[PDB]
């Protein structure tokens, strides 16, 4: 599994692969790993698939529960704290073999500068969270390759479309160097899913645009 | 008024006790003799508490039966905890008095019961048998000769006080007890003795042909 | 054990074998492993037989209990969630040797397109569920052989009868490559059981039809 | 209304105490002498609390017997916790006063009891014996010479006040106590807190010894 | 009526407090002086709460003694938890006021007690001593010069209002306190919160030492 | 440690050594191991010193507590049962290294024959108690040597003084064969402690008598 | 330890040895292992001595408690069930080294035939019980030798005296082939204890008769 | 990680590095490890990053909670005791791999001498605390190198600026000898963070001054 | 760590070193290990420093709490029993590496003879206590060397000053034979702390007197080394 998130001027984009494996055998080919928790945050979770789905569902439920009870949405740091608390509470299960590492990308409406309102937060196994300042982050088995690819490709990020292309290329490199991460399946027409967050909210990226970007990347690599 | 409540409870308990049958226990040469007026064959007003301790009661059956079971539990627990010879009728009488006082003070209705705890000497030992009478309110009295409970105690008490013979034999003691009680065959009487000559367990029941022959 | 389920236009069919073993010894020859949980879903559970039977019974009881209490049957996703919760809660017993892996097949009445209302759901040891979009799935010791056979035979599925034949042939292949899976017993007349679910509900497939299909397959491969 | 109930409880307890026997405890040369008008042979109104602490009470038996058991439990717990010499009659008297006040205030019926806690000095030590009296309400008074409880105390108290003598011997103290109590060995309970004993001061004088003393 | 119940409780508490002895505590040059009219030798109405905190009360003994024990427990727990210097008399006064208010409102009978919490400055420090009076209903007042509790306070309050002198020595302060209390050694309990002590300021002056100052 | 007890006509005598060790180092030289629990019984406990002291203190407290509560002392068998219960309850801690083996000797006032009223009771690690009929018993590390010496010396016991001498000689033999048992220290003037129980109650033996007996034994074995 | 029980016409007899050992060392020589629980049953327990004594005491207390509470003694099967429940409950302690195996011999007053009213019940470590129909049974370390001796000697049993002699001889054989079982000690005059139960109740066999039987057996085996 | 603290006349200064590592991989470059708990104390915590952040947050919350409840701030010794209690309570998790060692520097307003009001307190793994008397202390993996450098450089401290320079140089040495401690990153413009406490309270040191000091130290080392 | 205590006619004196270590590293140089629990007793605890400080504080709190609650201080045996109970309770933590062995010295005001009112109590890991009546005792890693030095030096004790000198010399010997025990640091001017208890109470010994005694002892040792030899060889 590999989930990437990077900042572009005016928002943030998160993308993830579609493969789940049981050792060396391939068990899933269309697993969705990026979720829209609320109108301005998206959470991607890597590790055990069941724990990831349960974590995303519980986190979204908690956020909506607080928003309905208090009549005002939580601040970004409050959401970070709740996610960190959940990650720390799952420590015993992670030791038993149910590890789950999330990745949080959001757009802070209350931020002063609209162009720098995008936020990326990474977590460790002990619950420690750090707000990324270099503009990109990745989690999963192929996270190192995607992060190294983004370290070289981040200079091309100028808007949402270029950032989406860079994220897709980083996922392609991660799948190219890691067998646990699946690449763009042209035979079955299965492509990674992406979420773009800006001042207007978080919207799922249509499959056609991601397919076009993946085909362009593959054709560039071929020649 | 608390005084009015105390008098009401005392009258209730006295009326409950007086309406029941009469139980008499007297000491003789061989121990303590228990004679009770009991027409029933299953319900018994005379029982054994421990090796050398007996039990007698008169009044509402379901109350003194529960008290008897509690006393048996206490005696067995004390015997197994420290030793069998550490259990005495004095401790049982004290426990009964405390329990009856608590019931007479705190419970909604006091128990209409009147207990009698008897204790004889051990095997190969000489000691005057000890008789205790416990009332519905917790009062405990020491009787050196005999205890009369239940029904109209005045005529039976006077008859015993006139006909009591110290160190009397079993047959004479039984005759005196029956004669004082009537002031009544094997079918309506229950007889048991605390035979001090027994090695370990002194309680013994005298019923059937043996009781008729002794009568 | 091997249980197969595949989608055909207008419904879904689930079938399973009949053999239960204790190591190498054969302890059962007519074990039923496919249950009609309600009017529109069927559940097949592989693993320890006792755990499978208890799971099927408890799951059916829970579904009927909710339907009676609320006066409305659960949605398909609610049934999936309840089954996943049960599987996740059985993890401690599974780690000690009482594993049970279910396989859920159903027909969605509230689905938009009737021809694609069939649903197949698979579960893992951690309680995770995934709605299968490949059109077929299998569980058990011989699951891999059955899935590999269905990967080649699924192009022949056009209706309920063809799907039933494909499921029977997949079970035959799984029993052919796995000793723990029982094949068609022509001496005792014991054949795998199947359930067909469509818009009219879930019905048990009569034994004569499955016997005909099994005999046809055996004669084809002889 | 609260004062009406206060007077009701006070009258009830006073009548209950006045209907019982009389107990006298006075300090003499050899310690503290306990004399009680107790006709029974099994029930006892005088008991030992600890090595140098005695107990005396009058009233309803099942109440002050429970109080005596509680005091013994407290004294033994305190002695085993810190040390035997850390147990003093003052602490026992304070505990008794607090318990009796709580019972008098919170329970349905006050205890019809009147306690007396006596303490003598340790072996090889000089100190005036201490006498404490705890009443039904919870008030605790310190008596330097003698304590009279239960029944009609005024004639006994006046007889003691006229006949009291410090440093009196055991025989003289017994004679004074009996003479004031009247205003036989078969209906008298006698116990002494003998300060001359090494560890356990409490000792009962019964049988022919009491006849010789009287 | 609840107002009638409040009136009954207030009258009962006032009558109970007025029936007891009188306790006076006034600040002087060396700290806080405690003088109480106590004929008993065992029961003490003046005690120590912490290093620089004293205790004085008048009324029913079994109530303010329990309150004193609770306050000592609270002070020791606070000192061990954070630090010894984090314990202040104001916190003790607040806890006492809250507890007495709860007792006065919820319990069947209010406590017939009147507490005095005194605090002196630490060693090598300069600060005016603080006095706190807590009433039976939970009300707490701050007195700058002196506190008079128990019995008839009006004559004593007037005598102190006329005769008080700040920065007076120990001897003059004791004389003023005794003279106002009248309006001997064997009937007085005297303790001082000596601000010159290094750590523990509470100290009792009894026997020949008390006689010398008189 | 070694504690010996033996019966003589009209009473019973118990004696114990004074040495406590921590491995090979000598940590104590005047430890008292024989206690007078009540007027007619004495208790000697071997093993861990702290556990022995706690056992003696708790046992004496319990016996006095019962006597004060009931107004009558426990029978001898009741005392045996209580001590056995304490030993049985201490088994879990004994398995961890805090072993305590008591030895009870007493005079039964309720016995028929006054000359045979002496009693000696031995306990095991499981709480089993056995009333000794041989007339002597010993506990501790050097128990075997003292018991074997008493077996040969018990024929000389005819009164309290001869029994005390035999007990002192048995302790001397046990110290002569066991390094954990301390012998009579003539340089420091430290001698074993003894208790004699008879119809008049339990009394402590003065140090002068035991010192004289020990010197007599030493002078007897020096030539 | 070795305890034997055998049936004779009109009753039953149980006997046991007197030796208790701690490893190879002999710690006791007069231990009594046969107890009279009530007027018509006798119980012998083998294994740890403390656990055996505690079991016998608790079982007798429970039986007498039921008899006093209900006014009628328990049936024999009820007594068997109570003892089996106690043994089953002691399983955890038995696995820790506190094993105790009882042996129950009783006379059934309610039995139809007075000449066949003798009962022998054996218990295992799991609490299972079995009523013996062969006429004899034994427990303890030397149980096998005693049972093999009784298998050959049971044809001589015609009444109580012959049964007692056979039991004594079986105990003698068990002590002859097992060091943990003590034989007749002629030096100290210590002999095994026996209990005979008949229609008149359970009584203890006097030591003189057992001594006579043991001397006769020893003289027979000497030549 | 390395956090240093030293005393200068009239105040105290604490500084810490910015690197966090997961084994050999570098996971963070702008971690802040020095916190301002209240107006006159600063806390630096070493070890696991998540535990350090949680400890700082909880400690500040507790101190402010007490101050608001009692209307008066805790004394310095009270703060030391609370921090020691937290460290002691964290021991069980510390043994599992969640160790956190704090370092407390503060200014005592109630101290007699204003020029010596600076306080430095160090804690160990068992919760024990010691008030430093030599003027400097350090915690973390590179603590030894920084402490040895401060031992030689402390004679140059005469005011706040010299103390800050010495602290920066000590951190530079610790990063020079320890790979887990990050040095001044001139490429990314990331420098250690420092806090200066005096009679006016605790204030953060602007990044420009620390950058100037680090550049001066680097130029001194290069030549 | 090493703490010594010895009896002199009319009182008792306790002294302890100032070093705390973490393995071979020296982590502390002025640690105080002797505490004044109340007016007439002093307690020194060896082992883990944190456990020692916590035990001293808790023990002082308990003693003062009892004194305030009851209005009368505990007897000496009561204090011994409370300390033994605390040590016994800490057995589980001691088995895990948090051992703390205390040493109690005090003055018994209720004792018959004023000159022999001093008391020294030693404790073991199981909570057992023994009132030492040989005149001296020591605890800590270097306790054996200090005890053996006091065995030879106890004949010179005649008053408080000689007892203090003997205690300082015993600590010097213990530090000389034990690396975990710190000696007199003349460079930094750090010296062991001592407490003297007599009929007037327990008072801390001023640092100047201990410094003078330590300097005298060091000069005597240097002079003896100058005079002495290896049987004739230096």
């Amino acid at each position: 599994t590999t989930i990437v998130a990077l900042k572009y001027p005016g928002g943030v984009v998160m993308a993830g692969d579609r493969r789940s494996t049981q050792g060396n055998m391939i068990s899933g080919r269309d697993v969705r790993k990026v979720y829209i928790t609320d109108d301005y945050t998206a959470t991607g979770i890597a590790g055990t698939a069941a724990v990831a789905v349960e974590f995303a569902r519980l986190y979204a439920v908690e956020l909506e529960h607080y928003e309905k009870l208090e009549g005002v949405p939580l601040t970004f740091a409050g959401k970070i704290n709740r996610l960190a608390i959940m990650v720390r509470g799952n420590l015993a299960a992670a030791m038993q073999g149910l590890l789950a590492l999330p990745l949080l990308a959001g757009y802070d409406i209350h931020a002063s500068d609209p162009q720098s309102a995008g936020r990326i937060v990474s977590f460790d196994a002990a619950g420690g969270w750090n707000i990324e300042e270099e503009g990109y982050q990745a989690v999963g088995s192929g996270s190192l390759f995607a992060k190294s690819s983004m370290k070289k490709l981040y200079s091309q990020v100028t808007d949402g479309d270029s950032g989406l292309r860079v994220a897709v290329e980083a996922l392609y490199d991660a799948a190219d160097d890691d067998s646990a991460t699946g690449g763009p399946d042209l035979v079955r027409g299965i492509f990674p899913t992406a979420v773009i967050i800006d001042a207007d909210g978080a919207v799922d990226v249509p499959e056609s645009r991601i397919a076009e970007l993946a085909r362009a990347i593959i054709e560039s690599r071929s020649g | 008024s608390p005084e009015q409540a105390m008098r009401e409870r005392s009258e209730l308990a006295r009326k409950g006790i007086a309406r029941a049958k009469s139980v008499v226990a007297l000491a003789y040469a061989g121990g303590v003799l228990f004679v009770a007026e009991n027409p029933s064959r299953s319900l018994q007003k005379i029982s054994e508490l421990y090796d050398r301790v007996g039990f007698a009661a008169a009044g509402k059956f379901n109350e003194f039966d529960n008290l008897r079971r509690g006393g048996i539990q206490f005696a067995d627990t004390r015997g197994y905890a420290y030793d069998r010879r550490d259990v005495t009728g004095r401790q049982l009488a004290n426990v009964y008095a405390q329990t009856l006082g608590t019931i007479f003070t705190e419970q909604a209705k006091p128990y209409e019961v009147e207990l009698c705890v008897a204790e004889v000497a051990h095997y190969g030992e000489t000691k005057r048998p000890e008789l205790y009478r416990i009332t519905y309110d917790g009062s405990i009295a020491d009787e050196p000769h005999f205890v009369v409970m239940g029904g109209t105690t005045e005529p039976i008490a006077n008859a015993l006080k006139e006909s009591y013979a110290e160190n009397a034999s079993l047959t004479d003691a039984l005759r005196i007890a029956v004669a004082a009680l009537r002031a009544l065959g094997v079918a309506s009487l229950e007889v048991a003795v605390l035979d001090a000559n027994r090695p370990r367990r002194a309680f013994r029941r005298i019923t059937g042909s043996a009781l008729q022959a002794l009568l």
